[PDB]
Formats: structure tokens, C-alpha cells, sequence
């Protein structure tokens, strides 16, 4: 769960040392060749994303927006 | 600043807040103290007949 | 009590930052440069007589 | 269930037989009627661009928008 | 509300064969040159659309803005 | 009044009969050059409209949002 | 408080007359290069226009957001209590 | 620290001499290779920011996304009770 800056990460991924991509929202879960795993956060909207991704072969994982909770509702208005 | 008493040249007002109760005295707000600048250009005929910018 | 007010006058070293200014040469040609100058206020009178607005 | 990049993989060589869409998804309707699911990570442009180039018979389909009486009902019956 | 495709409405329009829509939402209810009258849906935000329009002199209408009234809700909310 | 079709109206500001222009959200206020007034409805968000606007003289108004003020609405969420 | 229109805006700017303009939302507090102050609103989203500003030396400012405070708004809303 | 201009901001970056930056939504923290601090304002949505700020080798981070927990509100809407 360490974090390493988004700077770096093109760093990699420029030079294609990284497979796993895992998106949702904005959170990049991120998983190399070594098994070895962190976090990144990406801090704008940018265009040029999946297209990087594209280009230099690398695969993706992306997994369903988070369907929201009632139960804090539930609770709060009901009781 | 400057403040009138009915149209009249009157004291002109020290900068800053200055907290002073009058209502038939009207302040007129702005003399800006900056340094402005007005361009110009254009074509001009010369002595020789020429024009230049 | 309100009828008296003062100005800062700065008295450290102060710099002013030129841009390209044409010129040229003895034997025309003509070159661009650019210079900067270090000034200090010399004495702390005749700066607010003949400024008169302090005003850098 | 199945990844996007292989999803582009495959609608490159055309065995796409139409693009049934709705919303964020795409349910994957093939030459060969396999079916599944493919989830968008972020907006892409191209996406549009690159499906209209193959031909595919691409389709969207109004909301399913909450029934009103249901929402009396969480409005009035706590 | 036979709905033509938005797709196949792409195709028919590069056939030049619609008079005219009145666009509303993503809701594209449209008018075609032979006499008839459908809908279709949009399917996410298309930049080209109205280029492709404008080039085919085709005819498009706006629909005036949708307004829920907040005068009935607000009270009706406290009947 | 009289409501006027997006479309055609681009079409006579391609003719160049038009001189101001007010906009709110997606309405246009018109009044053209001859003293005629009419009205239509910005369909959707569209890139190339100031450009067409600005390069051939067409004068242009916007106008502030309408803020609603707070206390007549807590006044109101009392009842 | 002169509100002026942005096509005038537009083509003063790009007659270098310009020198602050602070942004806030859409409205737009320019002040020239003679002293004199105004406001000016834009009409929509225009993809150009922070372009056309900073090509010309003008000196933009950015403004930050007025966030309620939590204090006075749990009161305005425990005010019905 | 001084908060600054973005125009004086645009022009630090592109002399090499911005060295750490933070983003969130439109507020911006700065360090300077001279270990001073300082923030800016993001006037408008700008495309063309990120790469300009990439290709001068500036190191780029992002901050964690503050949700408030259904708890507190809960907490604050139960304050009648």
C-alpha cells in the first residue's frame, strides 16, 4: 500500500516494466513483472492515459463503479 | 480621496479606513496612485515622401 | 490620534531587471543584450522631496 | 468478466457482430455468439471513433429511472 | 416509438434520407424525408454529430428547456 | 413569442444578418441587425459556436447566474 | 460597476490594453492599463480563451472557494431547533 | 508564503525551477528548488498544464480523496436526538 508519485509511475511504464493496472476512479492499484505492488493517484483529467497504456502493450483490470450503501440512511432516517 | 460637503471642494481624506460619520458629505472614491501606460501607433507620411510605422 | 499618519521607506539593496533593447555597434552592426543594476538609497531626505510619492 | 485491452484486441480482426450498449457497459455480441461482460475504466474518445470504422451495428437504450411511488415511499415511510 | 437504431440512424443519415429532429436529452425523436416519424437513443457524448449534421444541410430543432417546477414539489413534500 | 429553430439561425448568421446576441444557459436572446427579435435553444454543449460567433462580428451578451437568497429559503424549510 | 461585453472585452485585450485579469467562476474583474476597473462575464466554456489571455502578458490571478462553515451551517439548520 | 499569480507560476516552470507539486482539484502547494513554499490557484480547466509540467521533469503527486464518514453525519443529523 506504499505511495509512490505519479512521476515515477510514467517512469515505469514508459519503459515498460509494469502488466497489471487496476482502475477505478481515480486510484490506480498497480502491479508489476516482480509480483511487487503499490498505489498511485492521478491528478487530472488526462487524455493521454490510455492511449500510454495502449501503445506500450500493457494489460488492464478495470471492475464495476461502487453500487452505493443504504444502510447509513437506513439508520439515520429510520431511527 | 476626495469628499464634498454639498458639491464643494472640501478636505480631501487621508488613505486608509478613516471612520468618520457624515451623510450629506458624498466621497468620490478613486485617484488611483500607480504608474499608467497609453500606447499609440500608426503610419506617418515622411519629408520625403514615405510612410512608415 | 487621527490626524497623523506615516509610509514605510525600505532601506534594503533593490534590483531592477531590464529586457532586449536594441542597439549598434561602432561598425553597424546591431547586437541585443541585457543588463541589471544594483541601487541603495544614498540619502533618506532628498529621496521623499524630489520623489515625492516614495513610490519605488 | 472479460479484459477491455483483449476487448480491443478482438474488435480489431471484426469478429464484433453488434455493439449492444448501456450505459458504462457493453455486453459483447460476437460473430460467434459468445457472450459477456466488459466494464469502461475512464472516458476514451476513441472508443466511438474505433467501433463506427468496423460496421458494427451499434445500439443505446433510454434509462431506467427509480419508479416516483418508490420514492414516496423512502420519502414518507420512515 | 419504433426506434431506429442510433447507429443505423448514422447510416441512413450518411444515405440522406431524414428531413429533420427536434433533439431533446439524449432522446433523439426525428422526422425523415419519406414521411416518417421514430426515435433513438444516444449512446455517450458524441462530438461529431452535429459536424456530420451541418454537412448534410439536414434540418434540427432544439426543444425548449425542461424544467421540473419546484412550486407543487416543495409543498406536495409537506402534504 | 416567437421561438425560431437553432439550425436555421445558424444558417442566417452564416448570411450575416445579425448583430447582438444574449445567452443564458442554452437560450439565445436575438435581436438582429433590422430590428427584428426571435429566440432558440442551445441543444447541447457545442465547441465551435464563439468561433463562429466572434470572427464575423456578432455581438455577444452574457448574463449573471441567479443566485437564490438563503434566508427565504430556510424561511420556507421552516414550513 | 460598468459590466461591459465580452466580444469588447475580446478584441480590447488583443489590442494590448490589458494587464490583471482575477477569474472567479465566470466573472472577470479586468482592470486596464489606464487604472480604470470593471467586471465582465463569459458567456460559456471557451476552450481559448485562458490561451488568448496568457499569449499577451496579461497577469492572470485564480480565486479561491468560499466553503460554508460547518459552524454557522449546523446552525442555520439546528436554527429550526 | 506569498501566494503567487499562475502567470508567474507558468513562467518559474518553464525556467527548471519548480521542484515538487500537489494537486487537488484546483489547489496547488509548491516547492522550489530554494526551499520555499508557496500556492496557487488553477483559474480554468487547462489541457495543456500536465504535459508542460511533465516534459520539464518536475516531480507530480496526488492526494487521497477526503470522503466523510456516514458516522459523522449520521452524528450530526441524530444532534436533535
Amino acid at each position: 500500500g506504499r505511495k509512490v508519485d505519479y512521476s515515477t509511475f510514467l517512469q515505469e511504464v514508459n519503459n515498460d516494466q509494469v502488466r497489471e493496472a487496476r482502475i477505478n476512479g481515480r486510484e490506480i492499484n498497480v502491479t508489476k513483472k516482480d509480483s511487487n505492488r503499490y498505489t498511485t493517484y492521478i491528478p487530472v483529467q488526462d487524455p493521454k492515459l490510455l492511449d500510454n497504456l495502449l501503445t506500450k502493450n500493457v494489460k488492464v483490470v478495470g471492475e464495476p463503479p461502487e453500487e452505493p450503501s443504504l444502510l447509513a440512511s437506513i439508520f439515520i432516517s429510520w431511527f | 480621496g476626495v469628499v464634498t460637503r454639498f458639491g464643494k471642494f472640501s478636505h480631501l481624506v487621508e488613505p486608509g479606513l478613516n471612520w468618520k460619520p457624515t451623510f450629506i458629505d458624498e466621497v468620490k472614491p478613486v485617484n488611483v496612485e500607480a504608474v499608467r501606460e497609453l500606447a499609440a501607433s500608426g503610419v506617418m507620411l515622411t519629408s520625403d515622401e514615405n510612410v512608415v510605422r | 490620534p487621527f490626524i497623523e499618519t506615516v509610509k514605510m521607506l525600505d532601506a534594503r539593496i533593490q534590483t531592477m531587471d531590464n529586457q532586449a533593447d536594441r542597439f549598434v555597434t561602432k561598425e553597424k552592426k546591431d547586437l541585443i543584450v541585457d543588463s541589471y543594476i544594483k541601487w541603495r538609497i544614498s540619502d533618506f531626505s532628498r529621496y521623499y522631496l524630489a520623489t515625492g510619492g516614495g513610490d519605488i
